[PDB]
């Protein structure tokens, strides 16, 4: 029934999730700074 | 407020599903359209 | 091909074959088609106007009674009228008033006559018109 | 413990089972049932191969496929006494919205890289006219976060919290009166054409979700 | 003009055009085949089932 | 008193933008019947772009009223 | 007192949203007699995907009417 | 006491609601006739889809007028 | 004194609606000189149809013209 | 300075609405331009039909007008 | 300054009550260009017609200039 | 302030006529656009006339304009 | 606490625009959705331009939205 | 104060005379295209002057910016 | 303590010109869609006529949105 193939997403979804990374950071970051809550 | 609540707590569904479906998902339609392809041939 | 080609072929006797043209400018059924060059892929069912193909040289001028002028892609505009005209013999007064009136004579026939005749009740009219 | 694991966890349920539990034993015959997967899946790869055609479609197409019943999922939650699609907060599209974005300016940055200022002029408008163009591409780009960000989730949000309004404005369409008759019953019968409005502007909503992140990571990802 | 209504065909209406057309112009344009266009012999008797060619009145 | 009935004035002032919305989705919806009517075969290759284009417009429609709904609670 | 009746008015303004609604309610049927005209076959199978259209275009108008109920109730 | 005047202008303003009824019934019946024009054979057709047309699309403009109604008297 | 100097407000704001009617009048008659340039036989069911879409339409204005007289007194 | 000075600002309010005859005259002129456009001898019978709708379009400023004066005396 | 201040305001209020003939006219003004393409044989005869329909739009744009100048001056 | 407020206010009102103008000539001159590509021989005949149709357009917008105009000063 | 109602009030005006927006957008899709009905060829030639203008054109109303969003907060 | 105030606020609702600008731009873009579709070879033929009529629409939007422009300004 | 609630009513009411722009680049969209329906080698001539007629026509938003924000800011 279930497998798992080699599904390739980490060097072709790599930059997707690196902006996303960035996305929480900065999200994080005005968590404390833009929005000061 | 509630802020790093849902965040992370939501987005982590987003970042698993890549190698979830994938392997997972697709996989199994994917097989077997190619199977049915076979017995086309 | 540059230009523009038409394709005049009535069904009495062909005029016009593929000439270039810079204008070939007839009075359609929805209105006035003005297909200067080239034009584009559109073929309409044609109304009594004039026909001013202009040539390379001058547009000769012949009030044409009916046709369809089809655009081909190729520039070429296959005028497949009913009837043939001069810049010259199209041109005239007398012919061009007593006609259609005494043709009025025709419409005082019964009513499926009638609505046959109601085309030639104006047909005249338009010869006179273009002949400038 | 902590109601937004509570909220995710219908998705971490449903994701696996309705393609491991829902198919009768993996089988190919496709079930009636699995006709479902058996309709959706094909039509998805149309648009997939479609949109992204080229190379291009081979590269996220299976990130298509996936991205696409995130939100949709999430947003099921709207038909419910209770319904909450994420709290009636749903910061989510924020998350998948702007960082797709930048996501798309990589693709122009890490494989199309210093090529990245020739995209945003289609056609022509040279350095004689090349900023005014720049200024409305950028909107574009701006702009193609929020198409695809709250856009479903303001749609899912209102077709979902408009039960709220009806319950606390029509509560006495006929509990206790004189107009419990066919004098007033027809305004309580908004409520399942709210229901039967959020149940198709949410599945429209999330398939437009897909296209648009194609359309937009098509655009920067064939130059032009 | 009014082929729309009640006529024949548009066949009808061009060709009632082409002889009015005709008849604005004297001989020195209008070519003997111009008078078969007028002078038109075919006789148009639509038959039947039972094979009932009813009458060759000229088209 | 007037600071409260403020955000009452500017969510009615903002709710307007449903009549636009409303008359391209009708304009939308009107080009696909004319283009089944002209066109009754490829319907169905503009039909899910029929719901494409529906869609692209009634979320802004609906967008005008969340944000006069952020006025109004 | 100050906000009640500016939420009155504000309800009227929501209102004023219906205009919308009732162009597309009879842009649908225009497009419904321009398929009929133009094509009185392909009419039967734009009544089904039409008057739909005509219901959702309602919605327009709708979304007026709950704007302005929960400004005047 | 100024809601009383507050109640007029929304329903002056509201007044506005029903442009849409009134140019919409206004294409509605533009459509019909240039088809009808354009079949007759279809001005049977156009009639059992015009009346629904006119009323479900002036049905709005009736909503909104007794929004403003129920501003005038109520 | 404010009641009075609304109701002559209103009743100026409510006279706006007359312009649906003006135009909608216009489109009706439009496409009634319309099809009958392009069909001048249907005139016979269409100018009746022209009256009786003129008596749908304007009605609109004059609901709004009563509407507003009954508002400025 | 309250009556007055309102009557004056809904008599400026109200002049807007008259810019549905511009509407109500284009509708029934662009249809007599494109009926003598198709069938220019029908232009005979056009304006025969098309004097009513000028009548009838020019009577929505006419009556929004009477309105007008109305409030401005 | 109180009620000429007003009818500074109506007058401003009724200043784009010309968008109705602005449209009106220029619609007038196609038409009979599309009717030069169409009907180019009517052209001396359609601008003997033209004139009278740009008058009759402009006609509101007149209406509403005088009222605006009535508090204007 | 309020002489100033309002020769202020009213002149922003009127300014915003322009748009009428803005669209009208744009309208004739798209008109005669199609026109002439729609009729080569009509560029002849109705390109003084399509001078004279800007002019006719943009004569509401000149005058909303004037009316900013004069106000200012 | 007049600034703050103002703010209200600027962020209820802001958001009209979002009705135009959808108006062009969705007729935009209605355009392809007819284009496309007319020539199945011309889907290539076309899906793409019409993604790229309709987007934009929503993105007009999104933007005026954003400027409610500033006053807003 | 209160003189300024109403000037700005003026300047700001003037600048919805914008839509008419739009929409004749709108206008004459899309029917030149139309036109080009038409006859291509009229391109060259209405350049000349299409262009032209953009510029005299856009000047009428220009006419509109101006006044808000002296409102910032005097 | 109102220049700035007046700054921000009439920057939040400036949002509305770009409607105007927002349709208008969808309408243009829709002309050169359906051009090329008609004529699909007509596109690469009319992207040119596209930049020019986009560039004409976004300007008045983009300068409506800068000229709102800079009376604020």
């Amino acid at each position: 029934m279930l497998k798992r193939f080699p599904t390739p997403i980490l060097k072709v979804y790599w930059p997707f999730f690196v902006a996303g990374a960035a996305v929480y950071y900065g999200m994080s970051k005005a968590a404390d700074l833009s929005s000061n809550t | 407020f509630y802020f790093m609540n849902q965040l992370t707590y939501g987005f982590l569904l987003m970042i698993t599903l890549l190698i979830l479906f994938s392997q997972f998902f697709l996989p199994m339609i994917l097989r077997l359209y190619v199977s049915r392809l076979f017995i086309s041939k | 091909s540059s230009g523009l080609k038409l394709q005049f072929a009535l069904p009495h006797e062909t005029l016009y074959s593929g000439s270039e043209v810079t204008q070939v400018n007839l009075p359609a059924k929805s209105g006035r088609i003005g297909v200067l060059a080239n034009h584009v892929p559109t073929v309409e069912q044609l109304l009594p106007g004039v026909v001013e193909v202009m040539e390379g040289s001058n547009s000769k001028k012949f009030f044409i009674s009916g046709g369809f002028a089809t655009v081909q892609p190729d520039s070429q505009l296959c005028v497949t009228a009913i009837e043939a005209f001069p810049l010259e013999s199209f041109s005239q007064e007398n012919i061009k008033n007593l006609l259609a009136e005494a043709k009025k004579n025709v419409s005082s026939s019964d009513a499926r006559e009638a609505a046959e005749a109601a085309i030639q009740v104006e047909v005249l009219e338009n010869l006179q018109s273009v002949l400038k | 413990l902590t109601t937004f694991s509570l909220y995710t966890i219908i998705v971490l349920l449903v994701i696996t089972s309705l393609y491991t539990l829902t198919n009768n034993n993996n089988k190919i015959i496709g079930s009636r049932w699995l006709i479902s997967q058996e309709a959706i899946y094909d039509t998805i790869m149309n648009m997939t191969k479609g949109q992204i055609g080229g190379k291009n479609w081979g590269l996220y197409f299976p990130m298509i496929f996936t991205l696409f019943m995130f939100i949709f999922i999430a947003n099921l939650i709207s038909m419910i006494p209770y319904s909450f699609a994420l709290s009636a907060h749903l910061v989510f599209i924020i998350s998948l919205s702007i960082v797709i974005w930048l996501g798309n300016t990589i693709l122009g940055l890490y494989k199309h890289g210093w090529v990245f200022f020739s995209l945003f002029v289609p056609a022509g408008t040279p350095l004689p006219l090349v900023p005014l163009l720049v200024i409305i591409e950028t909107l574009s780009y701006f702009a193609r976060a929020i198409s695809l960000g709250l856009r479903l989730g303001s749609n899912i949000l209102a077709g979902h919290l408009l039960m709220v309004i009806l319950a606390g404005l029509t509560f006495n369409f006929m509990l206790i009166n004189l107009f419990t008759l066919v004098f007033g019953f027809v305004p309580l019968a908004m409520i399942l054409a709210i229901m039967m409005l959020e149940f198709a502007i949410g599945i429209i909503q999330g398939y437009v979700w897909a296209i648009l992140t194609a359309s937009y990571l098509k655009d920067a990802v064939y130059l032009h | 003009s009014a082929w729309r209504k009640a006529g024949i065909s548009y066949a009808a209406y061009l060709n009632v055009a082409a002889q009015a057309i005709r008849s604005s112009l004297k001989t020195e344009l209008q070519t003997a085949s111009v008078l078969n266009r007028s002078q038109t012999d075919a006789f148009y008797t639509q038959y039947k089932n039972g094979t009932a060619a009813s009458e060759p009145t000229p088209i | 008193q007037l600071v409260l009935a403020a955000k009452y004035i500017g969510a009615g002032i903002s709710t307007i933008g449903l009549l636009g919305a409303g008359i391209g989705i009708a304009i939308v919806f009107a080009a696909l019947i004319n283009g089944v009517s002209r066109n009754p075969s490829i319907k169905d290759t503009v039909f899910p772009m029929a719901i494409l284009g529906f869609a692209l417009s009634e979320a802004t429609g609906l967008f005008c009223l969340m944000v006069s709904f952020l006025l109004l609670f």
